[PDB]
């Protein structure tokens, strides 16, 4: 009838396979949750080997061919750019909400009656976490933030290590700390280059107090180390001297070919002891430099570093009140570089880091900036370090961008659930059930949290239920809304005295990102696959 | 994992433990049960198989899909033996066992998720199952007058509901008339051999017809059969086991002469062992001869000759029935063919159904023997009828056996949950949980009725929860008014001990796939 | 949609449920009954255009190659190769109206095509298909109660058989042996009647031998009220007719005697050699000389027999034919009033049967002779013998012939008729919308097109014969409304009149009655499937 | 390599022990379908292709009668129950079976509901196998 | 209407005169409106994405 070249699915089938789809996503990640998280290894095919708790990490190394499968994918690499927290935790409530609505449409609820009361049920999610379930970080100071930053790294290579890896963090955040127009505070995160190199433990990670090159000196005759850097900042190559394409050497009397060879280096020779002549020590360049021009380097004692980033020039630039130059030309057509282009630190060293070595510039001036490199035991590990210190730092940063935290151990979902549960008698007739069900799809955060750790989920979830529900009914007893889990007991505890915190952007993103991804998905029943 | 050079179990065994295993095992049971989830019902919708040869079966029975089906997943497999075990115990509601027990483990399932303890889970199944079967018997409708006219109309009104799901179901007042009085015609034992079903094809269905006495195809007559009468008005029945034709003495008989008047004698000798035969079934006033064993054209002719009727190679189970009916006795020998083993029928005749030929015996006063003729208009129309027909008798049978009814419709199941939620709710709270979701699983009948009928089960719900609680034990679904109504009243009526074994089995299937956790599946041998 | 289910687990392990599942497949819910009512559709539309007296043959070739050239339904429907279902059941639907009545194989195979494709668009209206089938019957019974009172009885008297001949003249009409219909007619009216319990009970079938042998013409077709024996007499040398012939049927072979237990004779001296030889001459004689004792003109032997029998027989005027079959034995003890006898020293004269002539026929250059027993005094069997110009033909009016026999069965059983044409259609039709007025709104729609569905025979018959359907049904239902006349139908074959009583085309009201309730039986059972899992 | 059989028992070799006169008529050569010898060692019966049914006399070397009537070739036929003047079945890819009579010459009896290949007497002689079985008492 | 044996060239015929009449009639129960009014506009948009 159709004539489709094709296979097509309509009805419960497809609806129960996206179901599954999402299911087995979940299910993938669902194990690397909460502080009793365990990592997972994943081996390439060709024996690359990567050892990580990231959901956004796992997700995008999986290769995945289930489009429902692939939106939750995406979903989890959503909440990572956007936030930087709670990847796992968006996979799995967003699976949870897509299990329950589909039992609403297989007890034949229209599925826009079951969206209608997710969309509802996500607001007042949203207005009751604003209204309710924050704290102010003003009342609470610095150590609002090392809590924050030990609660993210919980769950990860260096979560027993918090004590001194939150230190670390909260230090690298605020050294990178800069006001913008408006005087709003914004802390530009991903200027903090991380390096990675085996060797000692991790306690003796490092935090520069300034800038760290994953570059040396260009040649062995310069010196390894400078007192008082005058910092050069360059974006050309120093080579000799070749004309373009639309010029070409034509010799008809031969006395000026000597001249012609002569003047292709002593342009660049030039134009080296202009950059020298004002007192550079430093030179960075984000181009090559031939034996030429490190051999003029290395005659002044100046160190000359070639090949640099872009992105790490522009940082050093930035810090040290440097200019990037792509070009020696003023306004006054002449070749001229001036020293007020130069930048200044307090030291320039070239440390060895484990047979290697690498560049640090160290106390910069005009502004303070920050790196920090990570000691491990091998490569797997170095890397796993440097994604759980990327999650710290963006949990920081949010933090101080946005002045309210939540209780974490999973209060917020439990609250929330009791909330919605109540409130759902109060709204329609059907969207009733849907609100009811995105109450108790909220409640899979904790579930997963006391399984991870060998725990009678049922009854602590239960007991956390009561609490809640004692603190929404009486009045007088709202400071039970801080009741979340203790994992280590096994026991449910005021987190928000035992310092257990997290950005409310997290929940709220989270849960908006959620909701998007299962209104998307419940809205199809009907699939048409055609033949490649 | 590593190589192991020496491998503990044979390669290519494969395992599976834990909680994902416990939770693909209630997959598979869903799926298993959607496979008859259509067929529940007044409303409910027949599924044809089609198997490797290529014949295909048309049911309507929950029993008969699961077993066409060919599954081979192991924990499946449990819903299937707990469908047969319905069937050969009660007969009916082999739909309802596989529902009930895949709803029990779909409701179970999140708490197993969370990695509830399977013992606690199966606690819980046994104690509910324990008081809703309590519950069951205590609450069911049962008379103590022993009225005959109650009775059969009792027994009437649960053929009516056992056969108000088939595609008979227009003529359900007809075939249950028809199932009650055969039932009752059944002597002591009710045995389902003294039940025939011949199956016809052609003919309306209310061409069907219930012979008092017993019937059976023409048996392959010789020549000279169609000169024998084919009606008497008294006839007396002699039913044989002998071989009435010339053959060999004995198989290791020799005979030896050597004289041609002994040759002669020997010739004429078989021929009076045959004729003596013959008289002595023809003396015995006899006018229908009946002979499980090759009946030949010399004893065929004989009979014509003298207005008898006879009829050989008949089936044992049908000279079973005729001796039931007429009343005489099955004899090996012809020495001794007195009246007491002559059957007797007030009339014999032979009429052509449908392009066949069948021998009647009616006018059995005394019969303890039925024979269902059944008109179609295919072999899977005669089958489903008679499988429709099957579940009657055997829902009659059971009546017989014990007066306690319920009422249907799915008002049973609701008082059960009913009374389940009220119980649970005065339990410390982890059993509390467990009989809760029994309670809930316990709606999945009335449930399925109204999405097979197309109606909106949430309001139907919600309206029998509320009648329920507010008083009234046999509120249930009303298919044709597409609401509520008092199913006793409506005589939707069910033996109890039907929904008893339909809530044991499930609850035991139930329990045997929760407390399994780890399948090991060794490797097949000889692949070939 | 299809296949089933494919999951393999959210763990991604197996999950295999069912054997070889990936190779089946799973039809589930309305696409089911769509794929279903299509294909019942595509085979009723296949048979339509062979419906009445402008129906056209089918030609049916079989795996051999052999053909079998056709208008009988339910041959041709059980002569096609279908693999589909649906199509396994209208077939199966054929054989049940041919074996219940013997006519109508192919108007049940219409109706039931029609009613599903009415049923069709009832579903799209989202009308459940149970609702559909309770309505089909409620009209059915209606039809069926309507029928009962329109129709008429006729006599089924020996001394008047014209309306026997009509209605064996109807059924005949659409079949090729038109061209000697009443001919036709009238012997398988007279072949019933022949053979026929009187007091309305059955007719034995096996009492009528239909036999067929190509050369002459088709009009040369008789009813013969004797046995055609497909056999001659044994010597070459005996007379080819005898006239007044008394009858001995045997089944002993005319030989020595022989035992049927393992036996040894034992020849120990001369004097046993020609004891034994002695005794085989005086059997052979003795047994000659008992046949010939009784008086008897002519021997039917059923086992053959030897060269002394055989010249014995031609020696003593004595003409004799030997391995006759066992059917054809039982006929000739029938028809000609004669026991048969086992042995012959039972043989007497009262067993004898009598047969005013037996002959032995010639069929031109074919070398072929086939005996003919006839003038019998009170036949109570008869056989019909169907010439032909090929086999193809003969066949055809073999079945033709046996649609007759079985419509004057019908008859024998209930006498009751209803005119055809399209006329009891049409009135049950009306007669169901009637009823549909006062019924409750939703089943309203199902008794409609109920309705419906029964307009499709006059319009298929009006097709048929070239005239315009729709405006031909629409203008002979006015008349029938206007007119209290339910006997008006389609003037198929253009006599200029609709009044299918002077027409004389009679139908049985049995006939009429199997074809509504098999169709309707039949389409309940096909709605009632919503899966299917062909492997 | 397709034959591997041509030294097959065609020698023969004893000690001259009356079992030598093994006949091996092969007049007819074609294709020896059936080469049943007769329960009286009288008469053999042949089939060829060509789907005739010989007999021949083991003494004279003579053919006896050339039974014509199958549609097809002849693969299988039988004998008699003993003797009974071998009124014998015969079974080909015609897809009939049809018993002959040599005191006539003639099809004495056919059927035609099933090729038969493995036709085989049943001991009484009223019926014989048809791998079905029909009765002759009936046909 | 084709099996009921009508030429497609009525039916087309037939089905342009049936679409005349039914322009006529929606033309009949449509309603002016003018774009100064932005309650229609925002109601037409709503039952726009009513559906999506
Ligand atoms: N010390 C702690 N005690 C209890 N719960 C915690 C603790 N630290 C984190 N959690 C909770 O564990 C949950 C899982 O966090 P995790 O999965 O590691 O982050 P992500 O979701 O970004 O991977 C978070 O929702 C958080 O509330
Ligand atoms: N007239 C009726 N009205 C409502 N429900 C009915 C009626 N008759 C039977 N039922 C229901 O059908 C259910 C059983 O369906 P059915 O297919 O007949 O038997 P099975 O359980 O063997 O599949 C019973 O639970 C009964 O409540
Ligand atoms: N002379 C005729 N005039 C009008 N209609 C006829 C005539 N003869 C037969 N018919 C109709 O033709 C229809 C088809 O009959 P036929 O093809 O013989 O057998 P079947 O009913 O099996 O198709 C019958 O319903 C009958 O009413
Ligand atoms: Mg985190
Ligand atoms: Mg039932
Ligand atoms: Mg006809």
């Amino acid at each position: 009838p159709l004539s489709v070249f094709g296979d097509r699915s309509t009805g419960e089938t497809i609806r129960s396979q996206n179901v599954m789809a999402a299911a087995s996503i979940a299910n993938i990640v669902k194990s690397s949750l909460g502080p009793v998280g365990l990592d997972k290894m994943l081996v390439d095919d060709i024996g690359d080997v990567t050892i990580t708790n990231d959901g956004a990490t796992i997700l995008k190394l999986l290769e995945v061919e289930h489009p429902a499968a692939k939106v939750l994918c995406e979903l989890a690499d959503l909440q990572d750019k956007e936030v930087g927290d709670g990847t796992t935790s968006v996979v799995i409530i967003a699976a949870e909400l897509l299990k329950n609505a589909d039992e609403l449409v297989k007890q034949k609820i229209h599925p826009t009656s079951v969206i209608s009361g997710y969309r509802l049920a996500c607001k007042e999610a949203v207005r009751y976490i604003n209204e309710n379930l924050i704290v102010n970080t003003d009342e609470l100071g610095r150590d609002c933030l090392i809590n924050a930053a030990k609660t993210s790294m919980s769950s990860k290579i260096i979560g027993i290590n918090g004590d001194f890896f939150a230190n670390m963090v909260v230090d690298a955040v605020l050294a990178i700390k800069y006001t913008d127009i408006r005087g709003q505070p914004r802390y530009p995160v991903n200027s903090v280059n991380i390096l990675k190199a085996h060797g000692r433990s991790q306690m003796e990670s490092m935090l520069i107090s300034g800038y760290a090159l994953n570059c040396v000196v260009g040649s062995q005759g310069m010196p390894k180390r400078i007192v008082n850097a005058k910092i050069a900042c360059l974006d050309f190559s120093l080579q000799k001297t070749k004309m373009k394409l639309g010029v070409q050497v034509v010799i008809t009397d031969p006395e000026k070919l000597d001249q012609i060879r002569q003047r292709e280096s002593d342009i660049t020779k030039e134009r080296i002891q202009k950059i020298l002549a004002t007192g550079a020590n430093v030179i960075l360049t984000t181009g090559g430099i031939d034996d030429m021009c490190l051999k003029y380097f290395v005659e002044a004692g100046a160190m000359a570093v070639r090949r640099v980033l872009k992105r790490d020039l522009k940082r050093i630039a930035k810090a040290s009140g440097a200019t990037i130059l792509s070009t020696l030309a003023n306004l006054e057509g002449e070749e001229t570089f001036e020293a007020a282009m130069l930048g200044q630190a307090e030291e320039v060293v070239q440390e060895r880091i484990c047979d290697d070595e690498l560049i640090l510039i160290k106390n910069t001036k005009a502004r303070t900036s920050a790196s920090i490199i990570l000691r491990g035991a091998n490569d797997f590990m170095c890397d796993e370090m440097e994604r759980s210190l990327h999650d710290a730092l963006c949990v920081v940063k949010r933090v101080l961008e946005s002045k309210s935290v939540v209780p974490g151990g999973g209060a917020v979902e439990a609250a929330l659930s009791i909330y919605l549960e109540n409130y759902a008698t109060s709204m329609g007739s059907r969207e009733q059930l849907a609100i009811a069900e995105f109450a108790r799809s909220l409640l899979v955060i904790p579930n997963t949290l006391a399984v991870n750790a060998a725990q009678d989920s049922t009854d602590l979830v239960a007991k956390l239920r009561a609490f809640h529900n004692e603190a929404q009914v009486n009045p007088e007893r709202k400071n039970l809304k801080w009741i979340g889990l203790d994992l280590s007991n096994g026991k449910p505890r005021d987190n928000k005295q035992a310092g257990v915190f997290e950005p409310t952007i997290v929940k709220v993103k989270s849960l908006k990102f959620a909701t998007e991804a299962a209104i998307t998905i419940l809205r199809i029943d009907d699939l048409i696959k055609l033949h490649p | 994992m590593m190589p192991t050079p020496v491998i503990l179990l044979k390669e290519g065994t494969d395992s599976s433990q834990g909680i994902p295993q416990l939770v693909s095992n209630i997959s598979a049971c869903q799926v298993i049960a959607e496979a008859v989830r259509t067929t529940l019902g007044p409303r409910g919708m027949d599924k044809l198989i089609v198997d490797g040869r290529g014949k295909a079966t048309i049911s309507n029975d929950g029993a008969t899909i699961l077993k066409l089906l060919d599954v081979v997943h192991p924990a499946a497999k449990t819903l299937v033996d707990i469908a047969k075990s319905q069937d050969a115990e009660v007969g009916d509601g082999t739909t309802s066992v596989t529902l009930l027990a895949a709803e029990f483990l779909k409701q179970v399932k999140p708490y197993v998720e969370e990695g509830l303890h399977p013992q606690i889970i199966i606690r819980a199944f046994r104690t509910a199952t324990q008081l809703a079967v309590n519950k069951i018997k205590e609450i069911a409708v049962t008379v103590k007058k022993a009225d005959k006219v109650e009775q059969r109309k009792l027994l009437e009104k649960c053929a009516m509901t056992a056969l108000s799901s088939k595609l008979i179901s227009q003529q359900k007042a007809f075939f249950a008339k028809m199932v009650v009085d055969a039932v009752m015609m059944l002597d002591d034992l009710l045995q389902l051999k003294m039940i025939g079903i011949k199956k016809v094809q052609g003919g309306a269905l209310e061409d069907s017809q219930l012979v008092a006495g017993v019937a059976f195809k023409k048996t392959f007559s010789y020549a000279g059969f169609e000169m024998q009468p084919k009606k008497y008005h008294n006839p007396k029945i002699a039913l044989l086991n002998v071989e009435l034709e010339l053959k060999a003495e004995k198989d290791n008989a020799e005979i030896r002469v050597h004289t041609v008047e002994d040759y002669q004698a020997i010739v004429d000798a078989e021929w009076n062992i045959l004729y003596d035969k013959l008289e002595k079934i023809h003396h015995s006033g006899a006018k229908v001869v009946l002979s499980k064993l090759p009946i030949g054209d010399v004893a065929t002719q004989y009979f014509a000759d003298r207005d008898m009727f006879c009829a050989g190679r008949v089936p044992e189970e049908d000279l079973k029935r005729t001796m039931m009916a007429c009343g005489g006795s099955i004899q090996t020998s012809v020495n001794a063919l007195s009246a007491d083993v002559l059957g007797r029928c007030q009339v014999f005749e032979e009429t052509q159904i449908g392009g066949e030929r069948y021998n009647f015996f009616t006018g059995c006063p005394k019969a303890k023997t039925c024979t269902f003729i059944l008109r179609g208009g295919a072999e899977q129309f005669m089958e489903e009828t008679e499988r429709s027909l099957h579940d009657a008798i055997m829902i009659v049978r059971r009546a017989i056996k014990n007066d306690s009814v319920v009422a249907g419709g799915g008002a049973i199941e609701m008082e059960l949950s009913k009374y389940l939620r009220d119980y649970s709710r005065t339990i410390p709270g982890k059993q509390q949980l467990l009989i809760g979701a029994y309670a809930k699983a316990l709606e999945i009948i009335p449930r399925q009725l109204c999405d097979n009928a197309g109606f909106d089960a949430t309001n139907i719900l919600n309206k029998l929860r509320a009648r329920h609680a507010q008083g009234g034990t046999w509120y249930g679904v009303d298919i044709n008014n597409e609401d509520i109504a008092d199913n006793f009243e409506a005589f939707v009526w069910e033996p109890a001990m039907v929904r008893i074994n339909a809530l044991t089995a499930a609850s035991e299937a139930a329990c045997l796939i929760v407390s399994v956790d780890e399948t090991i599946k060794n490797p097949r041998s000889t692949v070939d | 949609a299809s296949m089933g289910t494919l999951a393999f687990d959210e763990y991604g392990r197996p999950f295999l449920i069912i054997k070889d599942q990936d190779r089946k497949s799973r039809l589930m819910g309305l696409e089911a009954l769509k794929s279903h009512i299509m294909a019942a559709k595509a085979v009723a539309n296949t048979m339509r255009t062979s419906l009445g007296p402008n129906g056209l043959d089918k030609m049916m070739v079989d795996k051999d190659g052999d053909v079998t050239v056709t208008n009988d339904g339910a041959t041709i429907l059980s002569m096609m190769d279908v693999d589909h279902q649906i199509a396994k059941l209208m077939v199966e639907l054929s054989k049940s109206q041919d074996d219940e009545i013997g006519d109508g194989t192919t108007g049940v195979v219409v109706l039931a095509g029609a009613l599903l494709e009415e049923a069709e668009q009832l579903l799209d209206r989202g009308i459940h298909p149970i609702r559909i089938a309770d309505g089909y019957e409620q009209a059915a019974r209606v039809a069926i109660e309507h029928l009962d009172k329109i129709s008429d009885s006729v006599l089924v008297d020996i001394k008047d058989t014209e309306p026997l001949i009509q209605t064996a003249k109807t059924t005949l009409g659409s079949k090729v042996v038109n061209s000697c219909h009443r001919q036709m007619a009238e012997i398988a009216v007279n072949a019933v009647l022949t053979v026929a319990d009187m007091e309305r009970r059955d007719v034995d079938f096996e009492l009528i031998k239909v036999e067929g042998k190509v050369g002459g013409r088709l009009e040369d077709t008789k009813l013969i009220k004797g046995v055609i024996v497909d056999k001659d007499f044994s010597h070459p040398q005996m007379p080819k007719k005898v006239e007044d012939a008394k009858i001995a049927i045997l089944t002993c072979p005319f030989e020595p005697p022989k035992p049927k237990t393992k036996h040894k004779l034992d020849v120990t001296s001369v004097e046993d050699y020609k004891a034994l030889q002695k005794y085989e001459k005086e059997k052979f004689e003795e047994m000659i000389q008992q046949i010939k004792e009784t008086g008897a003109n002519l021997a039917i032997c059923q086992w053959g027999f030897d060269d002394e029998a055989n010249h014995l027989l031609l020696q003593n005027n004595l003409p004799a034919v030997r391995w006759v079959g066992g059917p054809e034995i039982e006929l000739i003890a029938i028809a000609t009033g004669g026991r048969i006898v086992p042995r012959f020293s039972e043989l007497t004269a009262e067993k004898l049967g009598f047969a005013g002539l037996v002959q032995e026929i010639s069929f031109g250059t074919t070398k072929d002779k086939m005996l003919v027993i006839e003038q019998c005094k009170n036949s109570r069997a008869v056989t019909i013998f169907i010439r032909g110009g090929n086999k193809m033909i003969i066949e055809e009016a073999k079945r033709s012939l046996h649609d007759a026999l079985c419509v004057i069965r019908n008859l024998i059983r209930d006498n009751r008729v209803v005119y055809g044409g399209g006329a009891a259609e049409i009135s049950c039709a009306l007669a169901v919308s009637q009823e549909a007025d006062k019924c409750p709104t939703l089943e309203q729609y199902a008794m409609r097109a109920f309705a419906d569905a029964l307009e499709v025979i006059p319009m298929a018959l009006s097709e048929n014969s070239g005239m315009n359907p729709i405006q031909t049904m629409t203008e002979v239902r006015a008349r029938q409304v206007k007119e209290m006349n339910p006997a008006l139908g389609i003037d198929c074959l253009h006599k200029g009149t609709n009044d299918m009583k002077q027409q004389h085309v009679i139908e049985t009201l049995i006939g009429k009655k199997q074809q509504i309730s098999l169709a309707t039986q039949m389409v309940r059972m096909i709605l009632k499937i919503d899966d299917i899992r062909k492997p | 390599l397709d034959n591997k059989c041509s030294v097959y028992p065609l020698t023969f070799d004893k000690n001259e022990n009356m079992a030598a006169k093994k006949k091996s008529v092969a007049m007819h050569t074609n294709y020896l379908s059936a080469c049943s010898f007769t329960n009286s060692d009288m008469q053999i019966l042949t089939a060829s292709g060509d789907g005739t049914c010989a007999l021949w006399d083991v003494e004279s070397g003579q053919l006896l009668q050339s039974f014509h009537g199958h549609g097809a070739d002849v693969l299988c036929l039988d004998l008699a129950p003993s003797e009974t003047g071998n009124t014998f079945v015969s079974g080909g890819c015609d897809k009939k079976a049809m018993v002959w009579d040599m005191r006539s010459g003639q099809c004495v009896q056919a059927f035609e509901t099933h090729d038969i290949n493995s036709v085989r007497y049943y001991p009484s002689g009223d019926a014989f196998a048809s791998g079905r079985l029909y009765d002759l008492r009936a046909d | 209407l084709l099996q009921k044996g009508i030429h497609p060239t009525i039916i087309s015929e037939s089905f342009q005169k049936a679409l005349e009449k039914g322009i006529e009639i929606l033309t009949d129960m449509s309603r002016p409106v003018e774009l100064s009014d932005r309650e229609t506009l925002l109601n037409s948009a709503t039952t726009s994405l009513n559906s999506k």
